[PDB]
DNA sequence: ATCGATGTATATATCTGACACGTGCCTGGAGACTAGGGAGTAATCCCCTTGGCGGTTAAAACGCGGGGGACAGCGCGTACGTGCGTTTAAGCGGTGCTAGAGCTG
DNA sequence: AGCTCTAGCACCGCTTAAACGCACGTACGCGCTGTCCCCCGCGTTTTAACCGCCAAGGGGATTACTCCCTAGTCTCCAGGCACGTGTCAGATATATACATCGAT
């Protein structure tokens, strides 16, 4: 049986998910998550499909930017693996935490 | 009442979203951290969008109200009007 | 005969609609005659370079219809529009295929 | 109302004037509309603030030329100022 | 010769300072910082009020525009406190002339 | 004609509702300004300056000065993380910064 | 010119002390001067643009405060 | 013998002194000359209000200090104490200024 | 060096549903005119900036020991990528159905 | 307030890619160490930032005057926008040749 060296499939799927541009989180879990978040501020709210597409696009853009930031902060510490402390460092530098 | 779908953003979804971010190796306990970040970001933007929705005397959240909710927070969004 | 203001200014973008939007936007109580002409010219210019870059990106992808991915590549490849549109994200735009040198295999 | 103000056929005219054989998706056209509206509001608000700056009530070409100079960076600002002054002179020639 | 009159909120923030700390004074530079702060807050809140007027195709700004803009730009706790205090003030105004 | 009393007395506020209304007119944000909007606005501005004056008085109590100094304003903004979120992009003239030291930057015994 | 070096080594050291920085490398100072030059050229560009609007040839503090307000770093203490 | 402080405690006292202080740590004359120099690249023969110079100095000092907490957290994050220029580059890169 | 899987670039054929294109029509833009005030110009004018001057001391510059912190090296072991079998549910189209934007007055 | 209708929600059955748990190996994080440099500490040197002061002057500010340029009003019309049509750009099918990874 054949098994790849661990480290090349990661780069291959980096290429795959940077070349493509489709929706990347599943639609229905994001539906449900927005429904629980919105029900705190006001119960029995209705959502346009374009509204939750807008929330999803904002989520992907924000988290891809944050993943850029935590990648470059992780390799700042000579690490190829991202730590959560990289994420708090990035959010602290950006000024939102 | 919908409950406990932060597990809905599953582990390979966060994996793909980090690979688009250019990662090689994922910490096994970073999933909860990214989930909390997405909670605070979506809570802020949904609070702003709902407060826009309440001013229009409407009970449905509009992508238009969402767009201005986003661009008040410093991040403009294109593709849904302006 | 009635001659439109766009042909007077030599532009495709309107002077009438821009002047109407400036007046109904309540930016100022008075708007000069040349200000909507100047604004239509500037919007025409920005659209000209962004569509040039989008067409170049579509040609690089061997595509003849502009996809939002091509618009994202056009705005992100050019650093001159990057700091202009770093405030904004693009729906269905994706990200540049950027990998850091440390992440590369030895 | 049902009359939606947009720039779709106008941006299509610009694209035909640039690339006559190139099509454009409707999503890309919507992003184009949002972009031109955002730039419109940014320059208009900057010009209105700069009119309120030294207590002028109207907006002339000087407000919006200086707003282009302030808002966009170097080469974009210089070429946009050149194009805007060209269009202004073309208008004043044609009255 | 004639002098252009300088518009400031200095005496009014002095009055509220004497209301909350009658023995405490304030320096003129801190006075200017307070005046600039209240001017900046006024600019952003009235900009958001004029916005929310433009959002839903209405030509005027009521107290509801100010309340919504307060709930937008002010973060949570002092947003609720400002909403309650402004509601108290506007009910005092409507109960009076 | 009745006795001249200001709109602030009707609203029970210290900020002038009339000057807020006049700056809404001269500021030209919308051509139609409601009657209760400057009342609500003067109320909100008065509450905000009252909260920051509370925090500045507390900062003076922790520092023991009887005059409010811009250092006290800057500290009053920073220690309240809620007000810090209000003024995250704001710099105060001769304000200084919070005295803080990182955890690992402290020496270890 | 040489005047960028007029922001002396003790000045960057004092700003790092105010920032709570322990050990400053010797080649930090040139990069700090470059970052200061970038920030100053942006802010001065916007300030003198507002100045050349008013057909004045002196940059007032009001020009500086709205120039700083434009990029998103509001400064208090000089007027609004 | 005269008392010579260990390396790392006069740094503590200077950090504490400059954190409790609010005076401008960059001298007035070199900064105003530098502002006059930089403004020559955009419009020649410019005058400057003094209050404009102090406003510029306030903003520049505040931006550089905030960058120094950012680069200090950058250096702390790399299991280090000394700040490298890569820490400053990281701080300006995450902030979106580069 | 060397072979094979494996993703990638390059030619032709078939299908569709999104976009190019045509038609129609109305509502906003163009045209015309007029008032009248904002903007512009000219005349003062004084203050605020520039510049010079001494002096002088705080401060920058400088040298230099030294130590401690950066950094390279090595070991390690476990955290985690990778792959396979199983299983869960997202997605899909369809169907229903009314709350509520949307509009008019 | 009344009316419209539409799109939002709700549900169902289905398919199957995705998620899931799983076992397994090794690459990478990290502790620990060696070195050594180079940054910190401080007296000495010296220079220039700073202060106080005085002249200038001109430039922003303020006035008064003017006019012309823009809002406002009005009519007119065609340009710009739902609708329909339609047909092809993009997807997927195939064969065909090439660079890349991994075990050898």
């Amino acid at each position: 049986p054949h098994r790849y060296r661990p480290g090349t499939v990661a780069l291959r799927e980096i290429r795959r998910y940077q070349k493509s541009t489709e929706l990347l989180i599943r639609k229905l879990p994001f539906q449900r998550l927005v429904r629980e978040i919105a029900q705190d501020f006001k119960t029995d709210l209705r959502f346009q499909s374009s509204a939750v597409m807008a929330l999803q696009e904002a989520s992907e853009a924000y988290l891809v930017a944050l993943f850029e930031d935590t990648n470059l902060a992780a390799i700042h510490a000579k690490r190829v693996t991202i730590m959560p402390k990289d994420i708090q460092l990035a959010r602290r530098i950006r000024g939102e935490r | 009442v919908l409950r406990d779908n932060i597990q809905g953003i599953t582990k390979p979804a966060i994996r793909r979203l980090a690979r688009r971010g250019g990662v090689k190796r994922i910490s096994g306990l970073i999933y909860e951290e990214t989930r909390g970040v997405l909670k605070v970001f979506l809570e802020n933007v949904i609070r702003d969008a709902v407060t826009y929705t309440e001013h229009a005397k409407r009970k449905t959240v509009t992508a238009m109200d969402v767009v201005y909710a986003l661009k008040r927070q410093g991040r403009t969004l294109y593709g849904f009007g302006g | 005969k009635a001659k439109t203001r766009s042909s007077r200014a030599g532009l495709q973008f309107p002077v009438g609609r821009v002047h109407r939007l400036l007046r109904k936007g309540n930016y100022a109580e008075r708007v000069g005659a040349g200000a909507p002409v100047y604004l239509a010219a500037v919007l025409e210019y920005l659209t000209a370079e962004i569509l040039e870059l989008a067409g170049n990106a579509a040609r690089d992808n061997k595509k003849t219809r502009i996809i939002p991915r091509h618009l994202q590549l056009a705005v992100r490849n050019d650093e001159e529009l990057n700091k202009l549109l770093g405030r904004v994200t693009i729906a269905q735009g994706g990200v540049l295929p950027n990998i850091q040198s440390v992440l590369l295999p030895k | 109302k049902t009359r939606k103000e947009s720039y779709a056929i106008y941006v299509y005219k610009v694209l035909k004037q640039v690339h006559p054989d190139t099509g454009i998706s409707s999503k890309a056209m919507s992003i184009m509309n949002s972009f031109v509206n955002d730039v419109f509001e940014r320059i208009a608000g900057e010009a209105s603030r700069l009119a309120h700056y030294n207590k002028r009530s109207t907006i002339t070409s000087r407000e919006i030329q200086t707003a282009v100079r302030l808002l966009l960076p170097g080469e974009l600002a210089k070429h946009a100022v050149s194009e805007g002054t060209k269009a202004v002179t073309k208008y004043t020639s044609a009255k």
